């Protein structure tokens, strides 16, 4: 009977209560042998810091523009580093940078901090504080 | 309200109410005194708000729910377990007696019935699953493992998938069903009630019912299938329990299905050319088919030989006879002609 | 006693009454039906106060009879 | 925290909040519709700063602590190629009441009844329309809805002495009267108050009122002193009454105008149609105003009111009318008073059928629940010391009677009913009354034991009222009166004036006719009904009786009839009953 | 037990439960204190008072009599509209579809029968109202208008007064009807259903079931007149045919009359005031039929006396008379009392 006067229906302007991020949960990861984790026939589930254990191994792991499958601003650069292409001042600039940058697309991750940074025969050595919601 | 009944509010009230010279403020003596007993009241507030939520029926969460519709007579289902048969592999001879347990995966499942591995019997047991729930209907192939060893057991596996296993019904379900049964009014006398409750079971389309059948208090209920067809024995059985769990006491009931009559043709006829007894006979067997399957009431003659002239093949015809006759044969409740014998002679 | 009228809600107002399993027996032919229950623990006074009750609910033409067995 | 979302033509829908740079919310009251204004960057020399696009007639949302308070279409657009800036102007959806143009003729209507009739006309949502029993009657011809609506609740308001809005809230539309929903928020000089503008003016004063006829003829005239005590000068106005109209002059006498402009902060409840509360710095006075025109702005990261407030009353200090909450002296049990109070002893009782007694005075079975006991009673145990003295001096009880037991015990204290039979239960010589408690096991009784306590007798009153007993005694003064319709004397009654007289011989003035006498005082009901109250059946009550208890009353029944007593329920036409008294 | 509790007995408690050696007084700290935090106290308890009072919905209608309701199964009547049928008068060959809105007044109407004005079917089409109430029962000879202007239409009357509206359910309705239906027992077939199945046929005033009259399987049903008289045969053919229609399946019932005898009832008697010998009159038919009714053996002479002092309006009576006799008359088998004759003097 009554019009209504708003672009949709009454449906769309019913809004859901904004709550707090659930809490993360990931399938187990292996790291020495890169597999997951089976437990009593089935995949093991962990909980908080361990999964965000695995999603930053993963995303470290990865090539930043190689696959189709992930967006633009998945993975991390840190290959073309490889090999002395700049001064080591600039790659360890450049290193802090990609690093953080590559980790802080989670939203359950808050800062990143590159520390400690070491050139020791052709090894770079690192110190990586990641600070959570939990 | 009793949300608005809070610590402070109470406690500016009494504050309020009471009548001395002295200062009424933080950290006073009488205020001290008066605060450490409202903190209490506005705990029992809560209390007091939740009693009724907990005494109704609509959200009486599980115990309260139980002992609530116990009260109307109403139990909560227990739930049943699921029962199937696997197979035994191993050495032959090897004795396995009742009550041995097996288990697959953290489920755990009972024997029956003895079994020897080659015995002439077989080597199949039935199984039934010791708790109750839905994930005790294992599928079709699973692999057995006993609970405790028995030499000359090799291999445990079950060749049709388990069955029956059922789980406690929930609150909602329980609630609805209470509701349903109550808000029923049921008077179980007059007879179009019967018809009323054959009708309600599922996969019926008429009903009939026959008062004093078999003597006194006896009622005699024929349901039947779609288009008047002869329903299956599983739905007499779901009708019979169904009005069985609706009748009252006292008049015994039965219910039957339809019964089929024996009908024999014969005519002599005239064939076209290419054509043969066969043909014609298949040809005339499905329109008769189709024709007993849509006439109601009693047989119609000639019906019958205009579909056997047009059935294909057929010159002329004569001699048309029907069990022994040419009269209209007339079909009783209850009953589907079908075609017994067919003498059709050149 | 409320409602519908089968043979549980007779059995449960008996059990209610006796505080016990009841189990009955219906005879069509003579239009009789009979309640079995354990009486070791029934008073006569309650007893009675069944029957009236169940003679209240019961159809007028049902015969019944109570088998309280000791 | 502020949101928008903005719903779009083919289905999307945007949060758009990380790009808004300024929001602006407003509304006035002599409008049906509020405003929202925001802008957003959009640059179009940079690639990276392009953003969606909102086209016109989209509808926005917006949001403060989970709340929606705004919904809207979008109505301007406008962009600057200097400035990386889209600015939006939104309006609210009341702007569609102005765009419908009916023509209607109503006769005798609720002013209600035509509001919703034209809200129905033109299909629209209602929420809730104020109510107010005053009838119209005009002929609209080329008049806008908003227009129609408004004059009907401003002829209302002219006997209601109200003011009425319209508001559009969300989808809804609603009538209010302003001043209804009061704040909590108080802007104080010390506080949260930036500035402030108070103004004072003379210019719309009326204090002169001159009617005319149809003709153009003045009929009468009027002058408003307390006005004119404040301005010397006389300022006429005239008004014309058709056939039809007897307007009514005090309603058009217009005063002193007194203002206020404030700038603040607040919370997203201050708006128009509201009351609000300022103080005074000077004289700690506190005043009530009027929100007329309210703006609300978000920028930089800071949040300020502003307001046009329209002055109308002082608030009174503590309670003008003083209102108390009138509640009984007792809750229950009233008026319990003369309870001489006796230490007593207490001993327990076991319902036991070897020893005998089970029976009370009346040889029924005891029962536990009726907190019975056994206490002395007048013939059945003597002693030598039961002096006339002693007995005056230590009555004894009989049977039925109500006293009030405190042994000690939560659950055993409260009034006991005299009726179980004791042996040996008797008064010492002191004064110490053994009064047996009555127990429903063994158990109890053993854990009981004999203790000592007090118990009090003889108190009661079970009055109501002094003046009760002199309006009782006028209206049976004034029985087998001859009746007459319209008499108010001692001669002769009609059915309300005698309780109007005998009410009057108490100081209490009630209405002449009984049918407003109806609509004073406190409602009373069938079971609540005690000796005073008045009791009225019929529907019409051309006949109120005065209830005197007992299940009779006096009244004057009708002509023909007189003044005597009649049983309440030989009236089964009983409507309800008031208290004065 | 919260009504145990009040506010002098807990305030006594309090200030005896404190062992100090303080005096307690009007006009004392401590009593002061005291009275001011039991104010409080006490209130706890009147709002638990109320709180069990509204647990049990016995007064001022409160919420939960919904939920309590819901639970025994009763539901609340929505409400019926009214139906109705007007004439189109207008231009001839216009089409007035479904869904058509005329409005009376306030009232708001719609059309359900497409019609065409001058056409064969007809300018008559079926109009139901659009909202719930009894004020969509119009009388005849109402004037409707169109809402939505159809060119062509001139005229909307309706032949005839629109019925079928009523109001929604009101909550006195709703508690009524559920007292009633609590009041009443009815049960499948029991000796209460027969009664109720004989008193709904006209013609029957007072009912008497007598199950197993004659051995298992038999429902004895006597029926009476008005004041206690004998049925026709007419009626008796009506009440067992209704019976027979809503009795259950395999008993048997037998409807008879008894034999009346005439009485005659005269007394001097003294009325109070505002009664007349007509009411007095029949409220004395009403209680000797009653009497007579629930008599068994003789007509007891005191027991008519009784019967008659009891009568609102009496205040006192003098030489009563049955039949001219104060003495005991024997009701023999097949007989029943019946009031002939009524005597009565100031």
């Amino acid at each position: 009977s009554t019009i209504f006067p708003f672009i949709g229906v009454p449906e769309d302007y019913i809004l859901p209560k904004t709550e707090e991020l659930p809490i993360f949960r990931e399938v187990a990861w292996d790291f020495e042998k890169d597999e997951p984790i089976l437990e009593k026939g089935d995949f093991k589930i962990i909980e908080k810091k361990e999964a965000l254990k695995v999603w930053i191994y993963k995303c470290i792991k990865t090539n930043r523009y190689e696959h189709e499958i992930y967006s633009l601003e998945y993975g991390t650069e840190l290959s073309e580093l490889i090999g002395q292409k700049y001064t080591k001042g600039l790659t360890e600039s450049e290193a802090s940078r990609f690093i953080k940058e590559a980790l802080l697309i989670n939203p359950y991750i808050l800062e990143v901090n590159v520390k400690s940074a070491n050139f020791n025969r052709d090894i770079l050595s690192a110190n990586v504080k990641v600070s959570t919601i939990y | 309200m009793y949300s608005d009944q809070t610590y402070e509010v109470i406690k500016n009230r009494t504050l309020e109410n009471i009548n001395l010279d002295i200062y009424k403020g933080e950290g006073s003596f009488l205020n001290n005194m008066v605060s450490g007993n409202n903190l209490e009241l506005s705990k029992i507030y809560l209390e007091l708000s939740k009693m009724h939520k907990m005494a109704f029926i609509q959200d009486t969460y599980n115990q309260f729910l139980d002992k609530r519709v116990n009260e109307f007579g109403v139990y909560r289902k227990l739930g049943t377990e699921s029962n199937g048969e696997v197979e035994f592999i191993g050495e032959k001879g090897t004795v396995i007696n009742n009550g041995t347990i097996i288990s697959y995966r953290d489920l755990l499942f009972v024997v029956i019935k003895d079994v020897t591995i080659g015995s002439e019997e077989g080597d199949n047991s039935p199984v039934q699953a010791l708790e109750v729930g839905k994930k005790y209907n294992l599928p079709t192939n699973c692999e057995f493992k006993l609970v405790d060893n028995i030499s000359g057991v090799t291999k445990i596996t079950n060749t049709r998938s388990f069955e029956g296993g059922t789980d406690i019904e929930t609150d909602e379900e329980l609630k609805e069903r209470f509701y349903k049964i109550q808000r029923n009014q049921a008077t179980s006398g007059n007879k179009a009630h019967y018809e009323e409750w054959a009708l309600e079971v599922d996969g019926v389309y008429n009903v009939k019912v026959y008062p004093r059948w078999d003597g006194p208090g006896t009622v005699k209920v024929l349901i039947f299938g779609k288009n008047n067809q002869a329903v299956d024995t599983e739905t007499i059985e779901r009708c019979q329990q169904h009005i069985d769990e609706e009748k009252p006491i006292g008049p015994t009931i039965t219910v039957v299905t339809p019964l089929p009559i024996e009908i024999s043709i014969s005519a002599v006829m005239k064939l076209e050319d290419g054509y043969t007894l066969d043909n014609v006979k298949e040809s005339f067997l499905e329109s008769i088919n189709t024709y007993f399957r849509d006439i109601r009431g009693e047989i119609i003659y000639t019906k019958v030989m205009g579909i056997l002239i047009n059935t294909t093949g057929v010159h002329d015809l004569s001699n048309l006879l029907i069990n022994g006759s040419t009269d209209n044969i007339t079909i009783n409740e209850d009953k589907i002609p079908s075609v017994t014998t067919v003498n059709f002679s050149e | 006693s409320r409602g519908t009228s089968t043979i549980e809600v007779i059995k449960s107002i008996c059990e209610a009454y006796t505080k016990s399993e009841t189990d009955i027996k219906v005879y069509s032919d003579e239009f009789t039906f009979v309640l079995s229950f354990i009486a070791n623990n029934c008073d006569y006074k309650t007893l009675l106060d069944c029957s009236d009750m169940i003679e209240r609910v019961k159809p007028a033409h049902l015969l019944h009879y109570l088998e309280p067995i000791i | 925290m502020i949101k928008i979302w903005v719903h779009i033509k083919n289905g999307s829908i945007y949060d758009i909040t990380d790009i808004v740079d300024k929001v602006s919310w407003s509304g006035d009251y002599k409008s049906p519709s509020r405003t929202l204004e925001f802008s957003i960057i959009q640059s179009s020399f940079d690639n990276v700063f392009q953003q969606i696009d909102i086209p016109i007639a989209s509808t926005v949302c917006f949001y403060v602590d989970e709340k929606e308070l705004f919904r809207g279409m979008i109505i301007n657009r406008s962009k600057d190629s200097s400035s990386n800036e889209i600015s939006f102007v939104s309006k609210d959806m009341g702007f569609l009441l102005t765009q419908s143009e009916v023509s209607y003729n109503f006769k005798d209507k609720l002013v209600e009844d035509i509001a919703k009739q034209v809200f129905a006309e033109n299909r629209l949502s209602v929420g809730i329309i104020a109510k107010t029993n005053v009838k119209y009657t005009k002929m609209f011809i080329g008049v806008n809805g908003y227009d129609t609506i408004m004059s009907a609740y401003t002829e209302a308001s002219k006997k209601t002495k109200k003011k009425y809005m319209i508001e559009a809230n969300l989808d809804k539309f609603n009538v209010i009267e302003k001043g209804t929903v009061t704040l909590s928020v108080m802007f104080e000089e010390g506080f949260n108050i930036i500035n402030t503008t108070f103004s004072e003016s003379m210019e719309n004063v009326k204090n002169k009122v001159i009617v005319v006829d149809q003709y153009g003829s003045k009929i009468s005239e009027k002058i408003d002193n307390e006005i004119f005590k404040e301005v010397n000068v006389i300022m006429q106005k005239v008004i014309q009454q058709q056939e039809n109209q007897d307007v009514d002059i005090d309603s058009e006498f217009n005063g002193i105008e007194k203002s206020c402009s404030l700038k603040g902060y607040g919370d997203v409840s201050c708006i128009t149609g509201r009351g609000v509360k300022v103080k005074d710095s000077y004289t700690k006075l506190v005043g009530l105003f009027y929100i007329d025109t309210d703006k609300h702005t978000w920028q930089n990261g800071e949040y300020q009111i502003e307001l046009e407030l329209n002055f109308q009353n002082l608030m009174d200090e503590k309670s003008a009318g003083q209102d108390e909450p009138k509640e009984e002296s007792n809750l229950g049990g009233e008026d319990y008073a003369g309870g001489k109070e006796f230490t007593a002893e207490f001993t327990a009782y076991c319902p036991r059928k070897e020893e005998g007694g089970d029976t009370d005075c009346r040889k029924k079975k005891l029962d536990p629940s009726k907190k019975t006991c056994a206490a002395p009673m007048v013939g059945k145990y003597e002693q030598t010391y039961y002096t006339k003295e002693f007995l005056n001096k230590h009555p004894l009880l009989n049977y039925g009677d109500e006293i009030q037991v405190i042994t000690g015990v939560s659950g055993r204290d409260g009034v006991y009913k005299v009726n179980d039979v004791g042996p040996a239960i008797t008064i010492e010589k002191n004064g110490t009354y053994h009064i047996d408690i009555l127990f429903g096991n063994v158990e109890e009784a053993s854990k009981f034991g004999r203790r000592k306590g007090k118990i009090i007798i003889g108190g009661y009153s079970g009055n109501v009222s002094d003046k009760a007993k002199i309006v009782i005694s006028e209206a049976k003064k004034h029985l087998g009166k001859p009746y007459k319709w319209g008499g108010n004397g001692p001669s002769s009654f009609d059915c309300s004036g005698l309780m109007v007289y005998c009410f009057k011989k108490v100081n209490v003035s009630l209405p002449r006719t009984s049918n407003q006498q109806s609509k004073k005082g406190k409602k009373v009901e069938q079971k609540n009904l005690q000796a005073g109250d008045l009791v009225f059946f019929h529907n019409p009550v051309s006949h109120v009786g005065l209830y005197i208890g007992n299940g009779e009353f006096l009244h004057a029944p009708q002509k023909g009839d007189v003044v005597k007593i009649s049983k309440l329920s030989s009236r089964r036409d009983f409507n309800t009953a008031r208290r004065v008294l």
